[PDB]
């Protein structure tokens, strides 16, 4: 995991956000790459996200 | 030197064991073991007890392998009872003892041999989708595992290509007083030309019973049950409407000289595997009374190594809940009299049937096309 | 006719109280009195329950558990061999939720509700007080899954999700890092329900960590308030207890009596067998006992010293009394009740842990996203 720096269209929509509502905030990618969908994990009743 | 007892109930050929006792070789593993044959009849749980007591303080018994001839299903609770109290571990290969349980506890020492209810579940699909039944719909009672039935069924159809449309589940429980009038008026509900079971054998028959008081038995409705069901093949209860079809265990080619022997060398692998790297043996004091002070020496390891055995190019692997993995499994349909037929045995996840197309037992029409 | 009950009890003493109640209960068909006393091994229990069931072909038994701290095999000989001959059995003093299980155990009643009611009582101190977000900690057992369920799924109406559930091995020696993971959430109600040995383990690693600080809300159980636990106990701890918990006498003064009125209604209505004083001789089930478990679950009880007793359909008593217990200076007192479904308040005022007398908001808003 190697420190990058991020700018566009969302970026800039959330400093604007965040200026108004006095937070902070810590910015990071996710890991595995995916918007996400449900599946089925080791063949059992329980499903989880990705 | 390690002792190995096996205990007939009722009838059986008590030479034809003796003979086949020594049918293998066990040349080159350390096991030295001893055969010891006592016979008993169905007197009661205090009978049994006693006469393991008995046993096993008598000479150097660390295991034991049960036999059955009976259809009661409380004797595998009761030895699963007894193997919890005691370490020692405890084989059932025919009868009452291979019934399936609900869930054997984190400390039993307790195996049986035969399929459970997900690998039936799932052998039942693999029969529905060759001769092309893709509409059904299911109905069960209370039963140890029954929420398991129908959510590994459920599972199974929704993450595949062919479409299974399954039709409303009933789950009425029959053990209500008064309640058969709702029963039977919950019973129309069903339409589908496929029906699945899940009931003890008297349930089974009462449920028949009703259907056919109602009325929906005669021509277009096939019934699959599960192993349990039948239990015993030469007991017709002659309520079973003709066309019901049933899994079993394959006793006909397997009848039980084999199983004693197959028995006794998962045993002795065993323990000649776990002797060998370990370089010890669990040869405790296997006292009666007082046997909370006996737990000294932990039989967990054996445990682990009971799990993992092969011998003589097959198969034993067991699992967590202590079942087959790999069981050999017959298909039998009740023809127009009372009797089973066998219609296909399958093995290794290869289903073979003897039959191409199903026989009809008129608005069933053929079509040519090019 | 004539009718016998039957009983075991773990004092003689208690034996004698317990013939005192049945020929007081004599004034209100003849009834009878066996009891006998404890063994510590199961399997010597199983042999004398069912060599005493044939003494007096009994109708139903009473169980009690023994000075032992764990006790949660004692149940198990009686309630197999009972179950072996469907014959309802009723329990006073038994409060692991093993025993609640349909499944293991057919026949099975509690004169106690287990600890599943008392996490549903958890509800109400939420209700009244508005805290609306909770951390819950349990132990991965049996035991700890089926109050995680039963508290999902009452919170499941209000659509109010807990925001974190995390789960320890039981019998461990270190939950420093577990409970690392909880300091950094946003959450300040803690609620726990695990063993009386991690009660102890818990709380001496919350002090190093500076958690048991101002602002801070435990909730805690019956297990974890008693025993060594308050050795190591922080002030300000939030308990519960049972108002007639502890009371065997009073029990049995009653318990003989909720029976009385079954056998009243069950010995002229139809088909009344007794079941088999045959032990060694019949391996069958009696018809009896699939009605009586039936009307025995509702016979409502008009008043008795512990109040109103009415079964639901699980066997378990309803509407018990809790009181909702405290710890201050280190000792406890008692600060108010739970009236069936709703709770008062009293004289005395709650101090919380850290010294503040208030009503802390149990949040603590963070100013750090991801
Ligand atoms: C009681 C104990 O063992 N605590 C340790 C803790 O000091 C250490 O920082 C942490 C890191 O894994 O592991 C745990
Ligand atoms: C419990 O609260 C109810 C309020 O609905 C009240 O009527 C009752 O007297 C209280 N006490 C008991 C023992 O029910």
């Amino acid at each position: 995991t190697v420190p990058q720096c991020c700018y566009g269209f969302c970026i800039d929509l959330l400093i604007k956000l965040a200026r108004t509502m006095q937070f902070t905030y810590e910015v990071h990618l996710v890991a595995d790459g995916k918007f996400g969908t449900q599946e089925r994990v080791q063949n059992s009743n329980k499903k989880e996200w990705n | 030197s390690i002792g190995i007892a096996v205990i007939l109930v009722g009838t059986s050929d008590e030479v034809a064991i003796k003979d086949a006792h020594e049918k293998d070789d066990f040349h080159h593993l350390s096991v030295v073991p001893r055969v010891e044959l006592v016979a008993m009849n169905e007197t009661d749980p205090k009978s049994i007890i006693t006469r393991i007591c008995d046993l096993m303080s008598d000479r150097k018994i660390q295991g034991v392998v049960f036999a059955d001839d009976t259809d009661q299903e409380a004797i595998a609770q009761i030895l699963d009872f007894i193997s919890a109290q005691t370490l020692t571990p405890i084989l059932g290969i025919h009868g009452g003892s291979s019934m399936i349980m609900a869930d054997k506890d984190e400390s039993s020492m307790f195996f049986q041999f035969g399929p459970s209810i997900e690998q039936q579940a799932s052998v039942m699909l693999n029969i529905m989708e060759e001769y092309d039944w893709y509409i059904f719909s299911i109905v069960t009672t209370y039963f140890p595992g029954y929420q398991d039935f129908v959510n590994k069924i459920r599972s199974t159809i929704e993450n595949s290509f062919v479409g299974w449309e399954l039709e409303e589940v009933l789950l009425l429980d029959m053990s209500l007083d008064d309640g058969d009038s709702k029963i039977q008026n919950q019973l129309k509900k069903l339409q589908s030309p496929i029906i699945l079971l899940y009931c003890t054998k008297e349930e089974a028959t009462y449920i028949f019973e009703v259907a056919n008081s109602v009325g929906l038995t005669g021509y277009g409705y096939t019934w699959i049950v599960p192993s349990l069901v039948a239990g015993d093949t030469d007991t017709v209860p002659s309520e079973f409407p003709t066309g019901l079809i049933s899994v079993s265990y394959d006793e006909w080619d397997y009848g039980l000289p084999a199983r004693v022997r197959d028995g006794i060398a998962i045993i002795t692998t065993a323990a000649s595997d776990m002797l060998s790297e370990h370089s010890f043996i669990p040869e405790p004091k296997s006292s009666c009374y007082n046997t909370h002070e006996k737990r000294i020496y932990q039989s967990n390891m054996l445990n682990r190594y009971l799990i993992n055995v092969t011998f003589e190019g097959r198969n034993l692997s067991f699992s967590e809940d202590g079942y087959q993995m790999h069981p050999k499994l017959v298909i039998i349909l009740l023809n127009k009299e009372r009797k089973w037929e066998r219609v296909g045995k399958w093995k290794d996840k290869s289903l073979q049937m003897k039959y191409y197309v199903w026989p009809r037992m008129d608005d069933h029409l053929s079509i040519v096309t090019l | 006719k004539i009718v016998n009950i039957g009983a075991v009890l773990s004092t003689r003493k208690h034996e004698q109280m317990f013939r005192e109640a049945v020929n007081q209960a004599n004034k209100r068909i003849q009834l009878q009195a066996t009891s006998v006393t404890h063994k510590p091994n199961a399997i010597q229990m199983a042999l004398s329950v069912c060599e005493d069931l044939i003494s007096s072909q009994v109708y139903a038994i009473l169980v009690s558990h023994p000075p032992t701290p764990n006790d949660h095999f004692t149940p198990t000989p009686v309630s197999y061999t009972a179950g072996f001959y469907r014959i309802p059995v009723l329990g006073l003093t038994t409060r692991m939720s093993i025993y609640s299980d349909k499944s293991i155990h057919l026949s099975f009643l509690r004169t106690v509700p287990p600890y599943s009611h008392q996490s549903s009582v958890w509800f109400e101190m939420m209700r009244v007080y508005n805290w609306n977000h909770i951390i819950l900690l349990v132990s991965d057992d049996h035991e700890g899954r089926a109050a995680q369920k039963r508290l999902e799924t009452l919170l499941e109406e209000r659509e109010s999700k807990a925001e974190k559930v995390l789960q320890f091995d039981p019998g461990t020696k270190n939950v420093t890092a577990l409970l690392m993971e909880a300091r950094e959430l946003e959450a300040r109600v803690i609620i726990l329900s695990a063993s009386e040995d991690d009660a102890a383990t818990v709380y001496r690693a919350a002090a190093m960590l500076d958690m048991t600080g101002s602002g801070y809300v435990w909730l805690v159980g019956e297990r974890e308030i008693s025993g060594n636990a308050l050795r190591y106990a922080p002030d300000g701890i939030i308990g519960l207890q049972l108002i007639n918990g502890k009371n065997e006498s009073a029990h049995i003064s009653d318990a003989v009596g909720v029976v009385a009125q079954a056998v009243h209604e069950l010995l002229e209505k139809e088909n009344i067998t007794d079941p088999p004083r045959g032990c060694v001789g019949n391996t069958n089930i009696w018809k009896t006992g699939p009605l009586f478990k039936r009307v025995l679950m509702s016979s409502k009880y008009a008043d008795g010293v512990t109040g109103r007793v009415e079964f639901n359909e699980d066997g378990d008593r309803k509407f018990a009394q809790y009181s909702i217990m405290n710890l201050q200076n280190r000792k406890l007192v008692q600060v108010g009740i739970y009236n069936g479904t709703h709770v008062i308040p009293n004289d005395r005022k709650i101090i919380w842990p850290g010294g503040e007398t208030e009503k802390p908001r149990g949040y603590q808003m963070s100013t750090r996203l991801k």
